[PDB]
């Protein structure tokens, strides 16, 4: 069995999803649905600053490949050209095959290539990575929406009432954004409202920016000093296993399909076809995982209480007021730190907040459906900036002990990354559990 | 507005024509009540606090609203029965004097013309369906009136009831309007729209889509009738949810 | 004896066929009426993508090889010609003891007859077989209408009663839908009211995609995630021993039809002569072979609870509110999970709801006959969308468990195929039963 | 209206002319009953939501049906035996004022002109016959009355029979007319001619195709009388069924 490293495989299971009872003094209806959702692998720990360290390297790798691949910056023209071994004139995209570049001693224009996409500071000559460079370039297939019955490719087949004839000429209106790059070097996303033509209206491309907003931890922090924090969080050797923080839902989306993308290309097997890739997981899915699957679990562990028999704390919340190492930690603690809930997920409720792909939109329970629900809002452009909303859940080091509960509810933007917002890669798994409970 | 926040709207659309349960109940729900209680807001504009008469007022005004009229006793949604603002201004004598605007509206927001003051209940059409395909037990609205609670001499409701707005209608003109809803919160968090698809008008059912065509006040004249019938409406739709139930004897103890 | 495969014969006796007391929150009727049928052989396992699988890997596999036979697309002119042996002229329609078509290894001609009828994603790069292009094209015989007094060749036939003369030019209108292809390649079916006139307007030919309708996964289920379901329910390996759902009534009868005809085809035996073939069950007979012709038996269990002994559940039906796994299974579970009934029938209320060949009218058990009862309905195009309308029973997972009793019809459109309904292929059994009770 | 639909309708029918049992009873069923209820909606057509009155009105008025007329006492079925529109308008004075349509119908619907809403009971004559080929006791229904149950000053019924509606003629414009059934329910799942078919016109029987061509009425005044009377007749029905039973003793028990 694949059985990926650094996953849970938690089984399918029924989950009340909410809270009954409402808290008068916060004043919230506190509205809950029964759900039940199936088994998936869930990693147990937030991803870490090493995995995006990963993923920046790999980008960072490619980056240079490419701008040295260029004529005009060094012209080494691996790729792969026609006749590659028995007669293949292969589309010559990216070669990795290649001797890796070698640092000190190369030519100039190998390392005017390198140097292309690095940044040196002005004032403070520190060479790091270019935010503004360090682009992900991704394509996602919009399968749920490519199988509706209004977006099938034959008008005939988008009713199977006869009773009404269908009109050819059928006014249907599709939706795809597909950022696209220009010759000036402005990444420029746009959406299309072409007619439905043909399958090409059911993919989407996406090209954004993926190093982590570092910047987050000032912004959001007006009147204190984190000059320790959004310098060297990521940066620092130390740090590698604290959860990373600043990432936004854009950048959540292209980390796991990244993810997807390096599981594909590793361990050939063609006898796993269309096996499912990675995905943000759901806020059904997080709330079942968190939970246990159990309705007086309202906490990540079978006690009811934050505090153990000893007194100690479990997730490194705000225990007090003005008292964020109560618990022991102050920022996002590394993970694993606190006993694990026994389904197998490190800090289920604490350190960062957990990005979910369903879009908040304050209805959402009483909107999805019972099985494996979620809401996809894949909103382009000329939108308004509300409906631009995913949720997010698990409560972070900053939010009191009513927001580490799992039944909670909490706004968040997709464009903007916080300092408190980690996310997790969730893959759905075909179990053949035989059951016999 | 959008293609995407279109396609999301229809894909939020609950789909009930084939449905082996579609109970249609009228509710009235009283504003004295702290859950309702989001309908007592200023007349005027002033910005976004403005209860539902007032922005329901508002969009009739302008005529870029389609809207139906009562029928006292049956409710028929058609068409060629549409209500005419001549008929809503004379129910209470309104002036007319008629705006130069012409294409933006006919006749002026006359500041406190309106009766959102004085209206104290809402009356509710809910249509409980079950689902063909996941079996859940879910609400669909369709049409509301803003019961004319006047006050006479002897404190008798005095119930003129000014229209039926059909939901869907509506629907696109309150999904922005975002008030607050719970006063010991105070936050613009859940739009309107939230506050009706979350069922949080708790009120007492005045009559059900009976064969008979009847209503409570065929019962016995005391209002102590009026609430152990609401009661026993509702605990037989609880009955019916009730009657689903697999899971009894879960105890598990000796 | 030939005793099939898979077949259980279920022996002949009476039911009670509905249910007396009546559901007030409900507020249905429950009418009945006591109801005899004989005995058959019905599968015990509702027909699994195993086996769907095998009948769309057949009529893909005849599909290339009229593709490949036709001169334009490869002319191997295989077939059958003239000379045959010993001086045999006769039709040739297909060959089918032809070496079987090669993978890899061809000549352009025939990969290209192969192609035909795949189809490759532009944006994925997936081949599978094509939707549009995977039909089925079987003949039936309306035997039951074919003996009719009404029907009879000879107009003095029509009418034994004497003391009325026969007209010769009795006007009789006769029904037969014969789906015939055009040369653009879009089958058109058509129905024909031509007066009767000779033994061909008793037969009824029938072209019919056969391919399901994954697309189902997304249609019904709104608001929620089935990525991992629609793409390989029928494509994943290891989803043999599933019942395959997405099943169109249409593509009912021509799978029962297939195994028919795959079952005259082999086993040669001609003391058979006019042994009866396969068909849809009915549901008199559905009920019968479910409720183990007892009046008592409210479910296909000895007992009248839906828990056992040790609260284990049986069948995969929904057990509470929003709680579909809690019986252990959340999808159409493998067949043959749970305990079957003493019957030999296994998931019989449970599962995925079943075709059934009676035309649902809400008269239905007050409108049919006491022996073998049906209701036939082969309505044709022009015809109001609510008289197509087969009638299903069963109860399946998503319902809950007051559509799990077997006594409960419910509505469906033969047309569309939903994620829930499966079918079972039944034949009449000619069995001497001494009796002697 | 298509082929095969005329030969599943044909091969629908209940061929009942060579049967060793015709038992033709007549039975007043009331409407205040929940279960006959379903014929107490507004004349007016608004959509579907109709009574049988309000269709056979329309249907009568277009001269798109046939139907008959009463005979007080007797129901003969002659083709010369037609009810008249005219005879149909003067029972209660009903003015006439040709339409201009003519083809498509010569009198209009004075809205409300019809009584739909003071008929309070349904005459209905069913045959119970058995069957030459599977023995199974069934139910032929051929004839109906919307008896005119006026209110006078001492409340009598007052009955002024209108018509002979038969079953044959009205069953095509009744087939397609799918009213809720259950109030409990409120479902749109069963036409008015499942409603008849499956046998829910639960009521009291009337009188007999006797050979003195006598009526209840011709018994003791009192209405016990009526209820033990119509008591007699459905036990002596039941008793009919019971008598073919083959299956006694059956409990096993010692
Ligand atoms: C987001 O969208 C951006 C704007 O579209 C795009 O940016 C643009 O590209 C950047 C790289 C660059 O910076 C700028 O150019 C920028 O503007 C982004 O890349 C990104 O694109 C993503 O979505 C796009 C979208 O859908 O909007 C995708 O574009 C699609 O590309 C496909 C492949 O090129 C197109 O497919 C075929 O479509 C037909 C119409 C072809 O036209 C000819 O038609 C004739 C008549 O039939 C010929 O007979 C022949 O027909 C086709 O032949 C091929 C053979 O393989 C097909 O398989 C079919 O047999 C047949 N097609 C039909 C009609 O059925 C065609 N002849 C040719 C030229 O081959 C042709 O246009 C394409 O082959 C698709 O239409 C298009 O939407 C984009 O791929 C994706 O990354
Ligand atoms: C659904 O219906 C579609 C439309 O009909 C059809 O599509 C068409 O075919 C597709 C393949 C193609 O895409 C298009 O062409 C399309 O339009 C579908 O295939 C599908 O058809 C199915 O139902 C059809 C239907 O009934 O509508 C069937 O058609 C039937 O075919 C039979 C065989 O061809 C016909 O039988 C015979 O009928 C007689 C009239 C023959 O005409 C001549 O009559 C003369 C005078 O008697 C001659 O003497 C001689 O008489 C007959 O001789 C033969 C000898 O074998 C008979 O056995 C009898 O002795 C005698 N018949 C009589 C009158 O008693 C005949 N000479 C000839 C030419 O042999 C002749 O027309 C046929 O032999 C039948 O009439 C016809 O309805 C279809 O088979 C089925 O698949
Ligand atoms: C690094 O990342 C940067 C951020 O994204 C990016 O920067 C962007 O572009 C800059 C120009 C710009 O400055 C930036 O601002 C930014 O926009 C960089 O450009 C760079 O990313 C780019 O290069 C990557 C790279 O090449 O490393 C690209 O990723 C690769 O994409 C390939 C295709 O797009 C993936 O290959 C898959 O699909 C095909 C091509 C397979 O490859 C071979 O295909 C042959 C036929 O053409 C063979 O037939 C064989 O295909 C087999 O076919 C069978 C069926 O017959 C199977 O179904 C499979 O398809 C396949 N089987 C297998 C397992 O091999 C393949 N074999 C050969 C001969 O190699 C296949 O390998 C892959 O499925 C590739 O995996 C992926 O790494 C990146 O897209 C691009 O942006
Ligand atoms: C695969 O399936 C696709 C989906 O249906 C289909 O696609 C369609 O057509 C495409 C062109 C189009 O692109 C698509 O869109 C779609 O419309 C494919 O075309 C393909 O199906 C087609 O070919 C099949 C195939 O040939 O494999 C056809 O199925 C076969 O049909 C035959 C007849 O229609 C069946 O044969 C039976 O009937 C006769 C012919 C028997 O065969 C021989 O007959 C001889 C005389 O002609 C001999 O006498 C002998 O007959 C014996 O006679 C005695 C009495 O004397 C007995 O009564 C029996 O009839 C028989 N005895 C026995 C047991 O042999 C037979 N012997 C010889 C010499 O072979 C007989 O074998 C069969 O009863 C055949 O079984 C069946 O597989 C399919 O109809 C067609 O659509
Ligand atoms: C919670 O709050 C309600 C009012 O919202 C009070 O009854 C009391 O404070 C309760 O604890
Ligand atoms: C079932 O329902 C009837 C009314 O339909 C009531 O008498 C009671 O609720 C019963 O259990
Ligand atoms: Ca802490
Ligand atoms: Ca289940």
């Amino acid at each position: 069995e694949p059985s990926p490293f650094g996953m849970i495989q938690v089984p399918r299971g029924s989950i009340v999803l909410g809270n009954k009872e409402a808290d008068s003094l916060w004043g919230i209806p506190a509205e809950s649905r029964p759900i039940s959702v199936d088994a998936f692998w869930m990693d147990r720990t937030e991803i870490t600053n090493a995995q995006y360290r990963q993923f920046v390297y790999y980008v960072r790798d490619s980056i240079i490949r490419e701008r040295l691949a260029d004529p005009a910056y060094g012209g080494n023209e691996e790729y792969k050209i026609t006749e590659n071994k028995f007669g293949e004139p292969v589309t010559p995209h990216l070669d990795w095959s290649k001797p890796i570049p070698s640092e000190k001693r190369a030519t100039e224009e190998e390392i005017a290539a390198i140097n292309s996409v690095y940044y040196t500071n002005p004032v403070t000559h520190d060479r790091k990575l270019n935010p503004d460079q360090m682009v992900y370039r991704y394509e996602v297939y919009d399968y749920r929406s490519a199988a509706l019955r209004e977006h099938q490719l034959k008008a005939a087949k988008r009713n199977l009432n006869t009773d009404i004839k269908v009109d050819p000429n059928a006014v249907v209106m599709i939706s795809k954004d597909t950022a696209f790059v220009d010759e000036s070097g402005n990444i420029i996303s746009e959406t299309i409202t072409r007619p439905l033509s043909s399958e090409y209206d059911f993919l989407n491309t996406y090209i954004v920016p993926i190093y982590p907003d570092e910047t987050c931890w000032v912004n959001d922090f007006p009147n204190a000093r984190t000059e320790i924090y959004t310098r060297m969080y990521f940066n620092h050797p130390g740090y590698d296993d604290y959860p990373v923080v600043g990432i936004s839902w854009e950048q959540a989306q292209a980390f796991c399909a990244w993810r997807s993308e390096f599981f594909r290309k590793g361990i050939r097997l063609p006898e796993g076809q269309i096996m499912d890739d990675f995905r943000l997981p759901t806020e059904a899915e997080w709330e079942y995982a968190a939970r246990m699957g159990d309705s007086n679990n309202k906490y990540p562990w079978s006690t009811e209480d934050l505090r153990t028999g000893r007194g100690c704390f479990l997730g490194n919340f705000k225990p007090g007021e003005g008292d964020y190492t109560a618990d022991g930690h102050l920022i996002p603690s590394r993970v694993s730190s606190f006993s694990p809930n026994d389904f197998g997920l490190y800090d289920m409720a604490g350190n960062v907040a957990e990005w979910t792909s369903t879009a908040f939109s304050e209805s959402g329970l009483k909107q999805m459906s019972d099985i494996n629900p979620e809401l996809e809002y894949k909103a382009a452009l000329t939108d308004p900036y509300i409906l631009k909303q995913k949720v997010v859940r698990g409560g972070s080091w900053k939010d009191v002990a009513r927001f580490i509960r799992s039944a909670t509810r909490s706004h968040e933007y997709q464009n903007v990354g916080r300092s408190y917002i980690g996310f997790r890669c969730v893959r759905t798994s075909i179990a053949f559990s035989s059951g016999k409970a | 507005l959008s293609n995407r926040a279109q396609e999301f709207n229809r894909r939020l659309t609950q789909k009930t024509d084939n449905a082996p349960w579609r109970r249609v109940v009228y509710r009235r729900v009283d504003l004295m009540e702290e859950s309702n209680a989001v309908l007592y807001y200023p007349p005027r504009p002033i910005g976004d606090r403005k209860n539902l008469f007032s922005t329901i007022f508002g969009l009739i005004n302008s005529n870029s609203l389609d809207v139906y009229e009562y029928l006292d006793g049956f409710e028929a949604f058609t068409d060629q029965y549409k209500i005419k603002f001549q008929e809503f201004l004379d129910r209470f004598g309104i002036y007319y004097q008629p705006s130069t605007n012409k294409n933006a509206e006919l006749f002026k927001v006359a500041d406190s013309d309106i009766p959102s003051a004085e209206v104290k209940a809402y009356y509710v059409k809910e249509e409980w369906y079950f689902t063909p395909t996941n079996s859940d037990v879910d609400i669909k609205i369709q049409a509301i009136c803003p019961i004319m609670t006047g006050q006479d001499e002897f404190g008798e409701v005095r119930n003129q009831p000014l229209f039926w707005i059909p939901y869907e209608n509506i629907r696109p003109y309150i999904a922005r309007e975002r008030v607050m809803l719970s006063s010991l919160n105070n936050t613009r968090n859940s739009t309107i729209d939230d506050f009706f698809r979350l069922n949080l008008y708790k009120g007492d059912i005045v009559k059900t889509e009976n064969l008979h065509n009847r209503a409570l006040a065929e019962y016995c004249p005391t209002p102590d009738s009026m609430k152990m019938e609401s009661k026993r409406i509702d605990k037989e739709l609880q009955g019916f949810r009730d009657g689903l139930f697999v899971t009894q004897d879960t105890t598990w103890m000796k």
